């Protein structure tokens, strides 16, 4: 499946923000929110389906999926790995876009954002 | 995989 019509770009932004010091629960030093949004806002619901967060398998079920916006998973660590999020689309002949992110974690600031521009290459039809 | 703290 290979659209024969006009080509248009989203641009992206995707990565993670985290929050230090924050353990005797779990011994877990972090919080932190890996997410994917539109360079400028708009409302990617119009073709994004759903995203999927693939986490280490260190998590208690690594597969995330979130399908409508914001399009992010929170959660505590005490590591860093790297995250695999894939964007599936509305239209079912465009196919997945996957993404690769190394979430960041980590001396006197407590935050850290880590965030990386990318685009999609959607299809459009020829109206 | 690999994952690594401080």
């Amino acid at each position: 499946g290979r659209v024969k019509g006009v080509t248009i770009v989203k641009p992206i932004v995707y990565g993670n923000v985290a929050r230090y010091f924050g353990r005797e629960e779990d011994g877990h030093t972090h919080q932190w929110t890996v997410y994917v949004k539109p360079y400028r806002n708009e409302d990617m619901s119009a073709y994004v389906k759903k995203i999927q967060f693939k986490l280490h398998e260190s998590y208690g079920n690594p597969l995330r999926v979130v399908t409508k916006p914001p399009y992010e998973i929170t959660e505590t660590g005490w590591g860093e790995f790297e995250i695999i999020i894939k964007i599936f689309f509305i239209d079912p002949n465009e196919r997945p876009v996957t993404l690769y992110h190394l979430l960041k974690l980590f001396l006197g600031k407590k935050t850290v954002v880590s965030e990386f521009y990318d685009e999609m290459i959607f299809q459009d039809p020829t109206a | 995989a690999r994952k690594s703290a401080p």
